[PDB]
């Protein structure tokens, strides 16, 4: 229902736009509107082998989104590189119009 | 941005009307009373914008080295076209210059 | 423009010349102004900026 | 007066060491290349699954 | 009717129950569900119109080619085909073989008139707006839709005054004045 | 010409466009003849042979 | 209480479904450039080598008297596995009884033959399908068209009568 | 390993795709609560409350099927009613992958001739039904002729030589017209003096002269070198 | 859900719309009343729609008129062009046609440029 | 390059602005000024069409939306920025449940 | 049915398939169901069979 699509709506969000989470991962070229039936799912990793695959108890989060906020590595580059595009797409806009209007204007 | 003139867009016809909605200048009801969510709520939604314009700036990133990747990739092709056409025109008069 | 000519007895020396922008906006000078003795009045291809400079190539 | 030239170029064979490097990391793009298997544990797919494309040669 | 199979399809091919030889691919129809034309018989009305004037351009190019006659008369056809509405370029004598046709005679039609003027959304509408007795063209309502109009009379194309429509309409503009009652 | 009335007029011009155009135009597309169906054009051939 | 703008239904041959050009009312298909090739090298092939034969092929081999097996032999340096398909032979037969000689010299059996399995006798299609679908084949062929077709297709050897023996191109391994 | 996936189906009917950063094949779970050669799984909690239901993780280098699945073939012909006659069900890695894919309402007929993988057969089939196992040779049809009947499609991951002729003899008495052919062809484990293409091109010129028109094949390349799947169906009259 | 009645005045290039509706008698021109509209001697030029037919029309209802554009005796005769149409476009619609045509004639007795301005012109000799 | 040496398709430097002049910054120069003509014909370009269709508008030209649709006091376009799906005032008993 | 001059063909629900350009002035229509032949005559002095599957 909408209902839940109202709470899983962020994580398809990041599944949609997989493709600029990491900067090394790449993936290959499809476009993936939302499904029509779906479900959430967690990854039972068993009781055989630890410590590879294992994420423990202590780290254990309710969507790819608190795991994704969790990640300090992928925050420095979401931050890093949300300024550089903020300050490219700020470029020559309205601020420089007006300092170039008040460098004009000065003497 | 185009500043079309407000004696020419009163003298518009109805399908070529151009919708331009005025700001709200009046503390609304509805926005005075929505609320919005706080600390882990508000950083998930700076976090959702930082994926989303670095997903769409990616995109067009990859769309505009594309446009200079195919406008050279005419260029090349189409003079291998016209030096093979140049080929076909010289071939065919040989053909009936003999016979 | 202003001052490539020190007196209107240049400028009416140097009418009718083409010159341009850097931009290469090409234009002509007309008449020299009279009271600013060395500005004269010139028409260009379109709306040069505050920010070029026009040129006289002479030789 | 000659053109800038290469170091790749000044010895035959480390040029052909770098020009089959190349090729063999293009033969990735047009194929899929047998690497050797699967490494450690099965991470997954990652770089996407198509449902909809179909890699394979039907017949006539 | 029912799918005929193999067999069937090939032991009697020429049947069809639909679609004939003498329907003329039903262009009658056609052009009537085009221009929504209501009555069966004004495609045949102008077709007899059509054939007039094609059997006259045939008769006339067979005058040789230089005499006065067939160029005035050639000419004077054109003319007034042009400034009917029917033809849409005076120029060359072909037009009075190929471009002379039921629906550019169709395309003169009044609700067809009205919708290329923008005066209703569609030619259905069109042809309920001078059903209802909405248009006049000059000062005199005009109630059916087959009325042809000609080049100059188009000029004259409005609505009634005191029409819902035009009222409407000013008032969307809200140049609307009661003293001349809309 | 300029006296030629009808049916002459029309099938002469014809005969003479055919003729100037049989050089250069492919002889695929010069001479195009009428659809007529199978068991009528082979009865209007037999005729006319006989 | 009428309604406006009342007309006479008739049918829509735009729309309506009952007559026969209104009777017509995704997954993609790329299939990959195959394992046995390098950029264009077909690096999988190796002798004994099979050859497909086809019927100008036939004709100017006893145009020119060179045997099939010991001609192949004697191009490839190799051991030739030659294969006459049906449609080949079914070619060969429809040629008539001036094609007698070739026809029971195709008949051989050093050559070997495969059962091509579809309708009609398109020698051209067949070999072009069979040679497309496996890249393990080399097409012995004189036809200019044909002989397009396959040199165009990549990493499939072409072999001809040319002069007094055959020759062989697009297998980078012949000395 | 503890993270969450979105479930989408696939193309193919009864297979899904678990989306995560790396997306995986993934196949409902006949019998929930447990993995059977180790594989990893996923729960979803689906709406009496909500049924916990599960899902396990399809590896394509332990699975020729997934391989061919996840390369892309145009038609696989197991499906989720169907009945399947695996040929060489080695262990239950891929026929508990099949079986519940094939669902409860349909049958996996298991064909085996060792007996240690026998054995782990019938004990993964108690916790399975929909598959029965079969202790035989699949050179021999007629020594369980009596134990199956008239299967839709036959799945063949035998690795022997004689390959064509046991797919043709369990084709021919218990596949259904048109029903579907689906081989798994090792090229060193039929020859290995030829090259893997004249292999394949005689495995399914094979499979045509016992009438089986191939539609389809996939080589399968990053999971296997020089292997194979080939996808007919059984036509039974007129490949052409 | 009101009778209400809209019309027009026009003289060089002001411009005024008087909305005309059933009340208790107020004339309000710009807001302000109509006491008010200067250069106060064109101010019976205001006033004699008023003045040519009586106040008992106007004690039963209340008119606005808002002005643009044009001058100052360009707006006063906008003003009163729109006052006169519209107390004859209001007796038209919801009072009785013989007051109509009687304001009418009145009106036109007077000048017929309370109701009908001189638009178009010159006159290329 | 076939017979041009490369220390002859060196790279030509361009000048900046004058320091006297400085406070008009960045001289601009042929890209600069072709980025700004271009911008300035193709909204001349558009300026002149609606020109024209205010010229050719028609008035009579009735369409269904101007019934819902309407027009300020100066005669241009109301665009009511709410909605067009929703309703701009709610009724007493939905603010009765808000409240 | 034949109307008032041209003889109209409709299908079961009442769209008009046909009108005969020929069967000018019917006043009397006959179907001969073995032969699929429409049969029409009136005030013209003639009789027209018309193949209804053909056409
Ligand atoms: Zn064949």
């Amino acid at each position: 229902d909408d209902n839940m699509r109202r709470e899983v709506q962020r994580d398809l969000l990041l599944i949609k736009h997989r493709a600029a989470l990491d900067p090394k991962r790449h993936y290959k070229k499809q476009r993936w509107e939302v499904p029509e039936r779906f479900a959430i799912g967690t990854i039972i990793e068993d009781k055989s082998e630890f410590y590879s695959s294992r994420m423990n108890r202590k780290e254990r989060k309710s969507t790819i989104l608190e795991t994704l906020m969790g990640d300090e590595a992928s925050n420095k580059y979401f931050k890093r590189k949300y300024n550089e595009i903020q300050e490219k797409s700020t470029s020559g806009r309205k601020a420089h119009y007006k300092k170039m209007k008040e460098m004009r204007k000065k003497r | 941005g185009l500043k079309v003139p407000k004696a020419v867009q009163k003298e518009l016809p109805f399908k070529s009307q151009i919708h331009q909605m005025k700001p709200q200048k009046k503390k609304t009801y509805m926005a005075k009373r929505a609320v919005v969510l706080g600390g882990d709520e508000k950083k998930a939604r700076s976090f959702i914008q930082k994926v989303l314009t670095i997903s769409k700036a990616k995109d067009s990133k990859r769309k505009e080295q594309k446009a200079s990747q195919r406008k050279e990739r005419l260029k090349k092709l189409a003079k291998m076209e016209e030096e093979k056409s140049q080929r076909d025109k010289e071939k065919k008069k040989e053909y009936f210059a003999q016979n | 423009i202003k001052d490539m000519f020190s007196s209107a007895m240049e400028v009416a020396r140097f009418e009718g010349a083409q010159i341009k922008t850097v931009s290469g906006i090409r234009g002509e000078i007309k008449r020299a102004l009279s009271k600013p003795e060395g500005h004269y009045r010139a028409a260009f291809e379109d709306k040069i900026l505050m920010s070029d400079i026009v040129i006289l190539r002479s030789w | 007066l000659t053109p800038k030239r290469n170091k790749d170029n000044r010895n035959s064979r480390v040029k052909k060491r770098k020009k089959y490097q190349k090729a063999q990391k293009k033969l990735k793009s047009v194929r899929a290349v047998y690497s050797g298997g699967q490494s450690g544990v099965y991470e997954g797919e990652k770089t996407g699954i198509k449902k909809g494309l179909t890699r394979s040669v039907k017949f006539k | 009717v029912r799918k005929l199979k193999h067999h069937e399809q090939k032991l009697l091919k020429k049947v069809d129950f639909l679609e004939w030889k003498q329907d003329q691919g039903h262009r009658d129809t056609q052009v009537m569900r085009t221009y929504h034309i209501q009555n069966r018989e004004d495609y045949h009305k102008y077709n007899r119109i059509c054939g007039d004037i094609r059997r006259l351009a045939n008769k006339l190019s067979l005058l040789p080619p230089t005499d006065p006659f067939r160029r005035k008369h050639e000419q004077l056809l054109l003319d007034k085909l042009y400034a009917m509405g029917v033809l849409t370029t005076k120029s060359k004598i072909s037009d009075l073989e190929n471009k002379v046709t039921v629906s550019a005679i169709c395309r003169r039609r009044l609700p067809v008139i009205m919708h290329r003027l923008k005066m209703a959304e569609t030619i259905q509408d069109a042809v309920k707006f001078i059903e209802q007795g909405h248009v006049r063209v000059g000062p005199n309502l005009i109630n059916d839709p087959a009325y042809l109009v000609t080049r100059n009379m188009e000029d004259y194309v409005t609505w009634v005054d005191n029409s819902k429509i035009k009222k409407t309409l000013l008032r969307y503009r809200n140049q609307i004045d009661d003293f001349d009652f809309s | 010409d300029d006296q030629v009335i009808g049916k002459a007029r029309s099938r002469t011009l014809e005969m003479r466009l055919n003729r100037l155009s049989r050089v250069n135009g492919h002889q695929d597309k010069i001479n195009k003849l009428e659809k007529v169906p199978m068991h009528i054009r082979r009865g209007m051939i037999d005729k006319h042979v006989k | 209480t009428r309604k406006f703008g009342l007309v006479k239904r008739t049918l829509n041959t735009k729309k309506d479904q009952r007559l026969k050009k209104n009777q017509e009312n995704l997954t993609r298909n790329i299939p990959q450039v195959s394992s046995a090739l390098f950029f264009q090298y077909n690096q999988a092939i190796k002798p004994p080598y099979q050859v497909l034969i086809d019927t100008n092929f036939i004709n100017f081999s006893i145009q020119k008297k060179v045997d099939i097996v010991r001609g192949m032999m004697d191009c490839l340096l190799a051991k030739c596995n030659p294969l006459i398909t049906d449609c080949v032979m079914a070619e060969l037969e429809k040629l008539g009884p001036k094609y007698r000689i070739a026809l029971k010299l195709a008949r051989d059996p050093r050559i070997k033959r495969l059962s091509c399995s579809h309708k009609g006798t398109y020698a051209d299609d067949c070999l072009v399908h069979r040679v497309l679908q496996h890249k393990c084949y080399i097409v012995a062929t004189n036809d200019a068209g044909l002989k397009q077709r396959i040199r165009k297709i990549p990493g499939i050897p072409l072999m001809s009568v040319g002069g007094h023996a055959y020759v062989i191109e697009k297998l980078p391994d012949v000395f | 390993g503890g993270a969450k996936v979105v479930i989408e189906p696939h193309r193919h009917a009864g297979v899904y795709i678990a989306r995560g950063k790396e997306d995986l094949l993934v196949t409902k779970n006949m019998a929930p609560g447990e993995s059977v050669y180790g594989e990893k799984r996923i729960s979803v909690e689906e709406p009496v409350p909500p049924t916990k239901v599960e899902y396990r993780v399809w590896n394509p280098f332990r699975s020729k099927l997934a391989a061919g699945i996840m390369g892309g073939l145009d038609e696989l012909f197991i499906a989720p009613g169907k009945k399947v006659l695996y040929l060489g069900a080695a262990s239950g890695t891929s026929v508990s992958h099949v079986s519940d894919v094939v669902g409860p309402e349909g049958v996996v007929y298991a064909v085996e001739f060792s007996h240690r993988p026998g054995r782990e057969l019938i004990s993964m089939a108690k916790k399975r039904p929909n598959i029965i196992p079969i202790i035989e040779d699949a050179r021999h049809p007629q020594k369980y002729r009596m134990l199956i009947g008239m299967v839709d499609c036959v799945f063949a991951d035998v690795a022997q030589p004689d390959q064509a002729r046991i797919i043709a003899l369990n084709s021919h008495m218990f596949l259904k017209d048109q029903g579907g052919v689906v081989i798994s062809i090792k090229a060193n484990c039929i020859d290995s003096t030829v090259d893997a293409e004249t292999v394949f091109a005689r495995e399914v010129q094979k499979l045509r002269e016992e009438r089986i028109k191939p539609l389809e094949q996939l080589t399968l390349e990053p999971y296997e070198r020089d292997h194979c799947i080939v996808v007919g169906r059984y036509m039974r009259s007129g490949l052409k | 859900a009101v009778p209400s009645v809209q019309t027009f005045g026009k003289k060089k290039s002001a411009t005024a719309v008087a909305h005309v509706k059933a009340g208790k008698g107020l004339i309000k021109v710009n807001g302000s009343p109509i006491t008010l509209v200067e250069p106060e001697i064109l101010r019976f030029k205001v006033y004699e729609p008023l003045l040519l037919v009586g106040l008992d029309k106007f004690s039963n209802i209340d008119i606005r008129v808002r002005v643009t554009g044009g001058g100052h005796v360009s707006q006063v005769y906008a003003i009163r062009q729109a006052i006169a149409k519209g107390l004859v476009a209001y007796h038209q619609k919801y009072v009785d046609e013989q007051s109509k045509n009687e304001l009418k004639k009145a009106f036109t007795s007077y000048d017929r440029t309370l109701l009908i301005a001189d638009s178009r012109r010159p006159e290329p000799k | 390059a076939k017979l041009v040496h490369d220390v002859q398709k060196k790279q030509h430097r361009e000048r900046s602005q004058l320091t006297s002049r400085s406070r008009y910054g960045f001289l601009e120069k042929h890209k600069d000024y072709v980025k700004r003509a271009q911008d300035f014909h193709r909204k001349q370009s558009t300026l002149k069409v609606l020109r024209e269709k205010a010229k050719e508008r028609n008035p009579d030209e009735y369409y269904h939306a101007m019934h819902s649709r309407k027009t300020d006091a100066k005669g241009l376009l109301i665009s009511s920025r709410h909605g067009d799906e929703e309703d701009e005032s709610l009724s007493m008993d939905q603010v009765k449940l808000l409240k | 049915v034949a109307q008032k001059k041209y003889t109209f063909i409709y299908d079961h629900e009442g769209t008009e398939l046909h009108r005969l350009k020929q069967h000018i002035e019917a006043r009397h229509l006959d179907f001969l169901p073995y032969h699929y032949l429409l049969v029409t005559a009136g005030e013209t002095g003639w009789l027209k069979y018309h193949d209804v599957s053909t056409g």
